[PDB]
């Protein structure tokens, strides 16, 4: 009968809950979810710069100059790259691509590379440079040929293969990245018809780097229809720099190599589409567009991304315990 | 709850409080309905606003795994680094989920305070001239109007001006 | 305590309440007893025990160190795992420990509120119809039944009822 | 008059926990969440027993010393176990390259299978048959040599020819295997053993390439040894194939292990017994419902997170404060 | 403030308490005074002051960094230390920052709750024989004098001594 | 007027405030800084030991026995050692010094070296051990000097650079800190006329080590006026081993060697111009002393000594006392 005022809290209709320590499942009046878990699937601009796809090249296939990653041949700019899983044009012919994951590691990233001629084929004197190509290396065009950043030196029709030398004195801004490589021979045969007679070696040298390797003759299993091997290399030539090139046969000359210029770098080995998309966060597996803190997309990303966790959902209470009547 | 209002001795929240999180529901012989205390609600918006903030800026940092390649002499270093990343992505993971646990937990009961509180300073000003009941709710022993309503929420509640009338009805 | 209920304005414990947390202790000319307040026990219960769980669950990863060795030319690797394993180690010894103080501040601090609450509980539904001793115990100014001391528990006591007995008592004093 | 009173319970408890605004804190229940408690032995995991290499390192099990042949052919392993003072190992003096890498390879397994992956009939008229030392003695034999390795020497007419060998993987696992390059002291044991000459060790797969010729000279003496073997070890993935070929100084490949692919390896005195555990740490056992535990880092199985802390006593029930009497 | 006591119900602070956190102000025919409320006061720095302890022992262990070198072959390994350290550098710098805010919010509860304890334990000593002013104040309907002051403050408050002089002071206004 | 008694709380004069979870800039009565962002821009002795200044040398330099080097040429104790960003006199004929970081990663840890001559001169027989000194190598004194470690051995006035061989047993419970080399000249002219004609060798080995290596004839750049350049190498010789040195030619052969006694100690390397004084330190970061009572620090992550945990923080502190709620004065 009296008249009456009392004290009390807001309801609504919500049946959004979190957890707490002491209890699951609370039904709350207002809520926040920290964490994100949905993606674009696709790689986007970042920054508003377009990624590198490899396409069907492999980083390998790419960078040495495969013959059928033409493609891909001669200046590149990128926001991170993407490889796709089943490229099938990497090393043509068989050998090992040394310090391949510390190559990996330095074009990732790794933001341009200038390509441009090192060593004119002029550079070597008294050797065949227009023969070293190979049934291994078919181009889309011809079926024997070889990479575009190095060249497969031979013995002239006649005479031995004398010494060859090779100088470049980096006087650019940028480090260069260069490629070279050392033929093994299947048999003593094939390295007498290419290459002369007598103890050979590949002798490379600039300011802070030692090279020398000479030829190991043995037949490995086939690969390519190619029982001899190729060790390949590669290493960069820092600006101030000069590289001495000196060999006795069996030499596979750098040819044209990278100015390369230098952040948080990304090489993306995925089978995503790259679309016409912009955004700001790049994950492996596609775009987070989101203002959340955290996110259970994927610990792989380039941007400015939130932070990867395991959990599934991160709901902090912001209202109070929603009792409605 | 741990202050003992919500979902305690005021067993239930209010649908019809729609503009604020804790509040009045009065009734007189000019009608009843609901007002929001505004400057509580206020204060714990902020409060909560503040925390949230904190919480989004202090997780503002990154872990940043690399997919770098191992080759197959360099299983130990390639492991290595699959528990590190692992190894801060189980820390974080944590630190996440833990905090959100404590957080709700925490943030439950200052509701509860704030609304205990608001309980209380009422309380205190209607003292003699209303009867406590079991519930938030406090029973007359005048005729408030809607001023006087007004005052309760406002704090500027007269308990002299009712006094003798409220000791009248208080006895008879 | 913080809500200053337990070592506090309630002194002491009773070791004849074993079958809850919190609880009543009555006397009037019926008897008188420890009954435990099941309601208050049981929430307190379901929440420690989930705490525990939660934390418990949270806590269910390992860093997993390893038996692997390093050459004489390993040294900064080797070095760079051990201080990697430590510094995993040092975190999660951290995140235990402080938890674990914290948690059991928390957690007293929860048992304070829960008798603390249930002591306001009692408070106003009696009023003046009984006058405060020290140490959370009411004396009622009226004759309380065994129905009376159930209904004050239970929230359901009478204050009209034992009112004009009350007052009749309280200042013949 | 008659008394209602609100209270708290109490007991006789006088376990403490503490908390960060005060230490010693007796509480009614509470709940020890560390365990620090061990078996002090061996037992299996997932029913399956750790193999014990006794008085042999890893090094003497896989390469075969003679005094290991315990220990010869498949095994089965939950984990393994190497004793701190197993003292064969390596008994002809060299050095087992990328030891710690091969060590971490063999970890990763659980079985290997020993099978002959050339059988001394592969190599054309050399002498199989001679090449053993009193470096390697067994407990029967004064001179011996390692079971997995044959040391293959000039035939008596006697020229050393060139050698070749292949095996073709044909299966399903990888296969681990050795080799080896002996470096004699003397100009003098080099041309008793092996021929006149320069002389190689060349092995290829298609992935991977080999080349190794003998150093001469002499080396302190180690059993008895002033001479050296150069040890290798390999895997051939499924589909590969090696090429081995040699004109001197080859330590061949005899018998290798097709191999079955976390794993551990425990140097530790500790006791093998015949139990079952779930949870398993270098230092023993934990049969344990506890989430964390100061026993150790290392362990195999499903254990409780490694800690420092001496206890971590979770309050659970109340301040303690039992009536004086 | 989360009790509802400081910056609250009390609005202000006291310059003149000097020897306490928490207290008493008191004015009768005699004088006018601040004194601390020793037993409350002495209790939370001892509390604050192991709770600062703690957190320092917690917070002992050092994640250590190292000056090694790495070469031009060595960048994906020179990177792994490099996350590393980071890694527990932004672990650590989180943990510390954090637990400053969240222990900096609990421990101005702490005092706010001693405070709403110690005027909680004043307001049921003196039943009706004061009357409640704003501000954590109570006006006594009788005479209080420096023994009855400091028997509030001791907790030993006579309120039958009291309740006949405070009952008729009560009904006459 | 009527007796009153109040509750209530404590305020004072500070300004100091802190940061909560729901609220920042509450200034409180009192309060602990528990971050340390002070230091002292110096290097100080550690353990009472004196941090080892290479000064004008880098580490190459001072092991090697730079020439220009010889102010550090006796035995060193070290408590850590400062190596200035800018010294000049390290590797001065052109060469790579292999494994070096972890030479380095060696050397650092660290407690000290006694120098020592390992192998004689007489060592090495029908070949010329006075010959070898470069323009490239200097002492302050002599424009043709080498390092005081090793022997450019030479073939002498005979046509032959004959077999020479070493050996050193370590008969003492230190590990021996030893180097040696490997000279390639630019020219098969400059091969022929310091050594033998044809094939040339160094082979040296231990009960656990094994080391062959050849002449690689080459034009490289030129550096300190060289276009030929050494191959340096270092090693560790186990308390009990022996060390054999076999060479046909080419051999830059080991002459001074280090014994070396590791630390318990943490071992630490500070590139770093900060001045090095007679002070005694707890804690050395490499920016600075520290010398505080905190918890915490902003200062470095690189330090040896005992130190407050680092962190990014600009302050953390601590609450300890109430909301500072103080009369408002007029
Ligand atoms: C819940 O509330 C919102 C806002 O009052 C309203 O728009 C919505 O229709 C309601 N949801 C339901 C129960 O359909
Ligand atoms: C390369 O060119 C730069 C500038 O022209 C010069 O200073 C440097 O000596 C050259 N390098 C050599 C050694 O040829
Ligand atoms: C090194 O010295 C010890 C003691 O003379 C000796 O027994 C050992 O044979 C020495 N090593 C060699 C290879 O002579
Ligand atoms: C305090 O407030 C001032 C201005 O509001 C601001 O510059 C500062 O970062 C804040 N934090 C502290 C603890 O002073």
């Amino acid at each position: 009968p009296g008249d009456k005022i009392c004290i009390g809290y807001h309801a609504n209709n919500s049946t959004t809950q979190v957890d707490t320590l002491l209890e699951k499942n609370v039904t709350v009046t207002h809520s926040v979810e920290l964490l994100e878990n949905q993606k674009e699937k696709r790689f986007c601009k970042i920054m508003n710069k377009a990624p590198l796809d490899l396409k069907d090249c492999t980083i390998e296939g790419w960078i040495l100059g495969n013959p059928k990653c033409d493609l891909l041949l001669g200046d590149q700019s990128w926001s991170y790259i993407v490889e796709r899983p089943n490229a099938q044009n990497g090393i043509c012919y068989p050998g090992v691509l040394n310090e391949l994951e510390e190559l990996k590691a330095f074009i990732g990233s790794g933001e341009r590379v200038e390509r441009f001629e090192m060593f004119p084929k002029s550079t070597w004197a008294g050797v065949d440079t227009s023969r070293g190509v190979t049934n291994a290396c078919p181009s889309y065009t011809i079926d024997s040929s070889f990479y575009r950043n190095l060249v497969w030196i031979v013995k002239t029709d006649s005479a031995t293969y004398p010494v060859i030398k090779g100088t470049y004195n980096n006087t650019g801004t940028q480090p260069i990245l260069y490629f070279w490589g050392v033929h093994h021979p299947l048999d003593t045969t094939v390295q007498d018809n290419l290459y002369g007679s007598g103890d050979k070696y590949v002798r490379m040298g600039t300011e802070s780097m030692n090279f020398a390797k000479s030829p190991e003759i043995a037949a490995r299993p086939a690969v390519n229809d190619q029982r001899s091997r190729i060790d390949y290399y590669w290493s960069v030539l820092r600006p101030g720099e000069t590289l001495n090139v000196e060999s006795n046969g069996n030499l596979i000359a750098p040819w044209y190599a990278y100015k390369f210029v230098s952040k948080k770098g990304a090489v993306f080995k995925s089978d995503l589409p790259i679309e016409n998309c912009d955004a700001t966060c790049q994950t492996i597996t596609g775009v987070l567009r989101t203002n959340k803190t955290f996110q259970n997309v994927s610990p792989l990303w380039i941007g400015e991304c939130p932070k990867y966790v395991k959990s599934e959902s991160l709901r902090l209470a912001t209202g109070l315990r929603n009792v409605p009547q | 709850g741990i202050f003992g209002a919500i979902a305690g001795f005021i067993e239930g929240g209010w649908t019809g409080m729609i503009d604020g999180w804790y509040g009045y529901h009065h009734e007189n012989s000019q009608g009843s309905g609901y007002a929001a205390d505004r400057e509580s609600t206020q204060k714990a918006i902020d409060g909560i606003t503040n925390k949230v903030n904190s919480i989004i800026n202090k997780m503002n940092t990154q872990f940043e795994a690399v997919d770098h390649e191992f080759s197959n002499l360099e299983r130990r270093i390639g492991n290595l680094n699959k528990r590190m990343e692992d190894g801060f992505l189980d820390v974080w993971t944590y630190n996440a989920e833990l905090l959100v646990l404590l957080e709700n937990e925490r943030t439950l009961d200052l509701h509860d305070a704030n609304v205990k509180n608001l309980y209380e300073k009422v309380k205190s000003q209607l003292r003699d001239n209303a009867n406590d009941l079991g519930n938030g709710c406090f029973e007359f022993w005048h005729k408030c109007d809607n001023e006087c309503m007004e005052s309760v929420k406002n704090g500027t509640y007269d308990y002299p001006k009712y006094q003798k009338e409220s000791k009248l009805n208080r006895q008879g």
